Order: structure tokens, then sequence, then C-alpha cells
């Protein structure tokens, strides 16, 4: 069995790291939710 | 003891070991899918049972339907609140990228968290709950890139 336990409040935080690229990539999103990379 | 209409809306930790992160908001508890399966939650003496789900979409509510509506603008950064096992929940700004499925285009964040942190809120600058972390790729190079997965209200 599972439970839950408080984490924080959900704020936009000012100054906060950037970082991570953007891309943009083909994927298949299958019946079962699961996303997959698309062969060229 | 509490007054008329008290919630407490924040980010929760979902424990077995962290299995997953959820949003409350309007008396609803969001995650994902693939994170509870479906199974009914604790929240200390409060017992949470599933509303809504979807296993392609790999989402879930509890208490209530799908709250969270807001959407990507396509155009400006994000923030993923990211709360980790064993570490404390911290902001990370970036700007997403694209997954391009045959039945449209999604944003998707190039952050790399271990898998306890699914569920964790993707967050607009007004603060609004854009999509939930946790549902993505792993590319050749050994990285992952979430999905901003998003329910419908």
């Amino acid at each position: 069995d599972m439970y839950i336990e408080r984490a924080g409040d959900i704020t936009w935080e000012k100054d906060a790291e950037v970082t991570g690229n953007s891309p943009r990539l083909d994927v298949a999103l299958d019946e079962s939710g699961d996303f997959s990379l698309v062969e060229e | 003891e509490v007054k008329k209409g008290e919630t407490t809306d924040g980010v929760y930790r979902v424990m077995t070991t962290q299995v997953g992160v959820g949003v409350m908001q309007e008396g609803v508890f969001h995650t994902m899918w693939h994170v509870t399966k479906g199974a009914a939650l604790r929240s200390g003496e409060g017992r949470l049972d599933p509303y809504w789900g979807d296993v392609k979409q790999d989402l879930v509510s509890y208490c209530g339907p799908w709250k969270l509506d807001a959407a990507w603008d396509g155009l400006s950064e994000v923030q993923l609140l990211a709360v980790p096992p064993g570490e404390r929940a911290k902001n990370i700004q970036t700007l997403p990228g694209i997954f391009k499925t045959k039945d449209g285009d999604i944003g998707a964040v190039a952050l790399d968290y271990p898998a306890g942190t699914s569920g964790s809120p993707i967050l607009d600058k007004c603060g609004r709950v854009i999509g939930l972390y946790g549902n993505g790729v792993v590319i050749k190079n050994g990285s992952y890139v979430s999905a901003i997965t998003q329910g419908k209200r």
C-alpha cells in the first residue's frame, strides 16, 4: 500500500536555475502509454 | 478544527521508498498512472480513492475529476518543480522541446531525474500546473526527455 506526504507549495521561483535543451523528437505513443523514438 | 472550505493544496511525495509525486489542487490528487497503477492512497487516516484514470495518457486523479487544464503556450520557458526521492523540492527552469507524434505535437522537457520523480508538476510563469513530469523517452546518449503530460478538465 502507498501513502502521500507533503513536499512543498506549488510556486514559480524567481531566479531559478535554467538548463536543458529543447529537442524536437519524432515519437510514437502505444496503447500502453509508452513513448518510443521513431526510426529514421 | 479547520475553516470551512480549507484545503491543503501543494506537491506531495507518493511513498511506499518514494515511487512518485503528485499535485493536490481543489480537493483532487493528480499523479501519473504508472506511479500508483490506480491503487488507493492513504493520507493519514483519510483514504484517497481513484476517480478517473487513463493508461494511455498515464494520468489518474483521486477524490474527484482532473482539475488541471493550463497548457504550455509553445513559446515561453517553464519550471519543473522537481521532487526527487531523498531531496528537497526544487525549481528547474527550461525551454521545452517537442514530441512529434502522428496525432500532433506535445511539449517535452529535457530534464533527467530518477523514476521516483514521476508526477512532479511543470509550471508556467503564473504558477499554474501545465502538466506532469515522468512519461517520456531515453535518447541515444542515455539522457531522459519527458513529455509535458496534461489532462482534460
